[PDB]
């Protein structure tokens, strides 16, 4: 009944007991689905039995299980955006507890689920762009941010900022959502100068770095990139098949541009076959298989966001081609148009002379080619030891 | 004219003591323009009492302000700003007519200094992207003038690049152009959600892609566009100039600044040394057997693969880094180059100049050029 | 004639507009109404650190827009209790309080439940007191002169402030007697509060100082 | 479906984790020329004039 529930979570505020709270707000908990707890206005009996803030924080939590009930999430949003103002309200009263952390973890992260919905039920009427609610519960989200981060001053096993990373990955789960980075740089600059940065949950280390290899990838620092990614998916849970591909998603491209090639199993075993072709190309030196490779799945790979970073592989491609050309003529002293020809066997658009000396200029450069050119005999001279030292030295 | 500017500031006066302020956001109200000038009234007193004119708004000969001529100036406001009186702005047809004022009689002019001219028109198109911003326009119009707007930057840094810093900023410059491209990016977004699509969207898309060629956050943005857009030309010739950059295939990058439009190869202007930089070092590394021996390279190689003017640029960029030229054989070697401390002075391509085969104001207006209006004010 | 082979990061302006900063439609409605054209350098490096609450040091020529990051970030953190007050700027002239002023009373045009005082020297200390006793504000700008008075009496209560700034805090801190002022209030405020500095002319002999105030600032100097 | 969805858990202590031992191949860059891309190339290259020295 209401009575008892009510009871419930004064018995739970009293005892301060975190996971019994959170169940008592969370929607995870069948209590939802209890036809008798969903009323339209319940405040009166919250009023009489919990004090201030919390009160408030139920009454318009019953609300929002009567509103989700009646599948109107506008209602429920609103509902929801009261919950975490009260909620913070009340968290901010305490003093070196933390307690509660919790109850925000299951009062915040229902909060963005429902304005998805609330924005998916926008777009029906057209009122709304998409993102608004987003934006709204990525303001609440900094709101507990500001407030789980400011507490500094108390003990390591009862500081609030154990519910910092947590509260990051929801604020990644929306830039990434709405499309707006760049606000990602304090969150990053907070956790690397959190003390805690290796004592947080599992479940949220791994979020967080996968959200920052992604970051780092498309900022095209592949080194940081594939630490971070490699830790995501080394770690992931094995339960969660999904996160796991979607970290293969872009760990794939970031070990291919370092030389690393997916096996066919594993592009197989996560259903990742689309880079199949690809991983091919770039293994035989053939930019024509690798530019229909990524034509065929261009819709997969925009969709994805990689596929102008998969573009990024024909650096790599070009290294392999000249490679086997050098192994096809078995000299050390290669005419610039052997490659020449290589590469319009390959229908380069517009190659001649000039682009293949300043392709082999620039692997001579990166190191890929230990050799330089003769522009007077308009040849190559490779070491004749060691003449394409490994990707994974370069 | 000062009493006269003195009885208009009164009655904004009285007239902004009648406004309110203090109000909730559901009860906000939009401003609407009233101005029927390209300049208020108040303004152009002002500043002829100031004597703050441009050389463009005074009548020939004397410092007597041409009321029809005098146009809109950008002030940054202040905290004390009092807000914009609905007659201090200028609604949507009066910023086109602006525009089409500028793009036709300003953008042409030949008298007056080179920093004079960029002065008025950089700060003209400032007030007038201010009026749009204060007024909530958005409108397929109002993204032509600020498409017009970044136009004329677009051109202006390539122009002026020879400029004085006491005449021209390039880093002001860059900041306006990606103002203006970022203002144009959020209008497209909204105009796009509301169902409506700008015909011109994929051109200055290309545009933003071509400022950030350094940036490799934009690869991602590149692949949120809609497909029309993503899959225009403009924005797959910017794609294509991005990889050139960064995968240091100055041939390619070269080959497509030759083969480009004259505002692509204008934003393409801004990474001729880097590219060139890049380009001597692989080069001298590339075609050095050993650190202690030089190696003769032809002159002309360099002046066609890095696309200089002519012998003499070559060798002056040559010289710059340490490299003796001579016979019109460069001696590259791997102990002589150095990176010179400190940018050097750029100056205009010959080619890029070749490319403007149209008038300056044809080029920003994106098309043939309006009729020119014929607006005198009313006192 | 062939010799063998003898064996042995640019970056780019940030784009970015007000609307990028999440900031509330209120914030956002009154800076179009001002005509902001999109953040400066300093502005869009430091709103985004600024609006989690976190110590910001800064750095930059007059006119690049200083002030508005401090004052538009706390209006986005703007908790408004009645009879508390959660920020306190400082500044060593009466000139730029009141220029903080106008920009709070600007920049709060759609948010009609903030208030804003502003207490300094010059004036008597009763009407101050009758404002604190009467109208509390949420948001108090003032000189340390005065709000060391103010505080001192326990008539400003700082126990609840929560966004502790300094603005041209240089020669606010360069002054021996107005560093001493500016300690003593720092030291009746709470520890959990975030701190922002920010100057035109930050000195290295100074910069240990303003350090000394904040916990891992985000430090910007051009 | 482009969405990071949240763990079951919150720590898993490395038991549950799925072991990739052998996921990224090494080996692939060797000197074979023997394949079908190879022999294309090889044929190019012979029809140009450039042919591997006896
Ligand atoms: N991003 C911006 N866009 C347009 N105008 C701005 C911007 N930032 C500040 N301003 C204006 O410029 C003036 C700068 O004053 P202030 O904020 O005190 O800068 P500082 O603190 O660097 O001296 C302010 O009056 C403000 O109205
Ligand atoms: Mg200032």
């Amino acid at each position: 009944t209401i009575n008892q529930y009510l009871q419930q979570v004064y018995e739970a505020i009293d005892s301060r007991d975190g996971a019994s709270c959170a169940e008592l707000v969370s929607f995870k908990h069948p209590h939802v689905a209890n036809p008798r707890l969903q009323m339209a206005s319940p405040e009166e009996k919250c009023q009489q039995v919990l004090e201030p803030p919390y009160d408030e924080m139920f009454a318009a939590h019953l609300r929002c299980t009567y509103a989700v009930g009646n599948h109107d999430f506008i209602e429920a949003y609103k509902c929801q955006t009261v919950i975490v103002q009260s909620f913070l309200r009340a968290f901010q009263a305490h003093k070196e507890e933390n307690w509660a952390l919790p109850v925000m973890y299951a009062v915040a992260l229902d909060l963005r689920v429902f304005a998805n919905n609330a924005d998916q039920q926008l777009v029906k009427k057209g009122k709304s762009k998409v993102g608004d609610m987003l934006e709204k519960a990525a303001e609440l989200l900094m709101s507990c941010f500001r407030v789980c981060a400011s507490d500094t001053r108390a003990g390591i096993e009862d500081s609030k900022k154990w519910g910092m990373l947590f509260l990051v990955n929801q604020l990644f789960k929306i830039y990434f959502k709405i499309n707006k980075l760049h606000l990602c740089k304090p969150l990053i600059r907070a956790i690397d100068s959190s003390n805690l940065k290796d004592d947080y949950s599992t479940a949220q280390r791994v979020t967080y770095k996968y959200y920052v290899g992604r970051k780092a990838m498309f900022d095209s620092d592949f080194k940081q990139a594939e630490e971070y990614l490699s830790f995501a998916f080394e770690h992931c849970h094995r339960s969660s098949q999904k996160n796991k591909r979607m970290i293969l998603i872009y760990l794939l491209p970031v070990k291919m541009l370092l030389g690393h090639m997916p096996t066919v199993e594993l592009l197989k075993k996560y259903h990742l076959m689309q880079f199949a072709e690809v991983t091919r190309a770039v293994s035989e030196g053939n930019l024509l298989l690798l530019h229909e490779a990524l034509a065929k799945h261009e819709a997969f790979f925009i969709r994805c966001g990689i596929f102008l970073i998969l573009e990024k592989l024909k650096i790599i491609t070009y290294r392999n081609l000249f490679k086997k050309v050098y192994l096809l003529l078995k000299t050390h002293q290669l005419s610039l148009d052997a490659f020449l020809v290589a590469l319009k066997f390959m229908q380069v658009e517009d190659v001649d002379i000039d682009e293949v000396q300043c392709i082999l200029a620039n692997l001579i450069y990166m190191g890929h080619v230990k050799g330089y050119i003769s522009h007077q005999h308009q040849k190559l001279v490779v070491s004749k030891q060691n003449p394409f030292p490994p990707l994974s030295t370069v | 004219s000062k009493e006269k500017y003195r009885l208009l500031d009164q009655r904004d006066r009285i007239m902004r003591q009648a406004r309110v302020k203090r109000t909730d956001l559901d009860k906000a109200r939009t401003f609407v323009g009233t101005c029927l000038d390209m300049c208020p009234e108040k303004e152009r007193y002002m500043r002829e009492t100031r004597s703050q004119l441009s050389v463009f708004e005074v009548v020939p000969g004397t410092d007597q302000v041409d009321h029809a001529a005098a146009v809109k100036e950008y002030s940054r406001s202040s905290a004390d700003q009092e807000e914009p009186l609905p007659h201090e702005l200028r609604p949507l047809p009066v910023l086109s007519r602006t525009m089409d004022y500028l793009v036709t009689q300003i953008m042409d002019q030949k008298e007056g200094s080179l920093r004079d001219w960029y002065d008025f028109v950089w700060n003209r198109t400032r007030g007038i992207r201010k009026d749009i911003t204060q007024q909530h326009l958005c409108d397929p119009l109002t993204v032509s003038l600020i498409e017009k707007c970044t136009r004329f930057h677009i051109h202006c840094a390539h122009f002026m690049c020879e400029e004085p810093m006491s005449s021209f900023d390039a880093k002001i410059n860059n900041e306006n152009m990606t103002k203006c491209l970022q203002s144009l990016k959020e209008m497209y977004q909204d105009l796009r959600n509301k169902g409506v699509f700008c015909a011109s969207e994929a051109e200055f898309q290309g545009y933003n892609v071509l400022l950030s060629l350094n940036k490799g956050d934009i690869l991602r943005e590149v692949q949120q566009f809609h497909p029309a857009v993503r899959n225009s030309s403009e924005v797959k010739f910017a794609v294509q100039a991005f990889a050139a950059l960064n995968s240091n295939n100055f041939v390619r990058f070269f080959k497509l600044v030759q083969s480009a439009s004259y505002l692509n190869a204008c934003l393409l202007h801004c990474y001729f040394s880097q590219i060139r930089k890049d380009a001597l070092r692989a080069l001298n590394f590339a075609y050095t057997v050993s650190t202690q021996r030089s190696t003769i390279f032809p002159l002309d190689g360099v002046v066609r693969m890095l696309l200089f003017r002519d012998c003499e640029e070559a060798t002056d960029f040559l010289t710059c880094h340490g490299l003796t030229v001579s016979d019109g054989c460069v001696e590259l070697n791997r102990s002589a180059f150095l990176e010179p401390e400190g940018l050097s002075k750029t100056r205009k391509s010959v080619f890029i100049t070749r490319k403007l085969t149209v008038s300056v104001g044809e080029i920003v207006n994106g098309g043939p050029l309006p009729p020119v209006p014929r607006h005198t004010p009313v006192c | 004639e062939l010799l063998d082979y003898e064996d042995d990061s640019y970056v780019s302006i940030h784009s970015s507009g007000f609307r990028d900063f999440l900031l509330k439609p209120e914030l956002l409605r009154a800076i179009v109404d001002c005509g902001f054209e999109h953040p400066s350098e300093v502005q869009h490096e430091c709103i985004p650190q600024a609006i989690l609450g976190m110590d910001v040091l800064c750095q930059a020529k007059s006119g690049m827009g200083k002030t508005a990051v401090f004052v538009l970030a706390t209006l986005q953190q703007l908790x408004p209790v009645t009879g508390q007050v959660s920020v306190l700027v400082m500044c060593h002239t009466r000139e730029l309080a009141f220029q903080i002023s106008k920009e709070y009373e600007r920049f709060s045009k759609y948010m009609p439940n903030v208030k804003v005082a502003v207490f300094f020297g010059g004036l008597s200390i009763k009407k101050d007191e009758e404002v604190l006793k009467k109208n509390c504000p949420h948001i108090v700008v003032g000189t340390p002169g005065r709000i060391l008075a103010l505080a001192r009496n326990k008539s400003l209560n700082l126990k609840h402030i929560k966004h502790f700034i300094l603005d041209e805090c240089d020669k606010m801190l360069e002054q021996l007697d107005m560093r001493r002022d500016v300690q003593e209030i720092f030291r009746m405020t709470p520890h959990e509060k975030q701190v922002m500095m920010f100057s035109a002319t930050l000195s290295k002999e100074i910069r240990p100082v303003c350090r000394k105030f904040m916990q891992d600032p985000m430090e910007i100097f051009v | 479906d482009d969405e990071f969805e949240e763990f079951p858990a919150e720590d898993w202590a490395g038991l549950d984790e799925d072991e990739d031992a052998h996921v990224w191949e090494d080996n692939w860059d060797d000197d074979n020329v023997e394949d079908d891309f190879s022999n294309q190339l090889r044929a190019e290259l012979e029809k140009h004039g450039y042919k591997m020295e006896t």
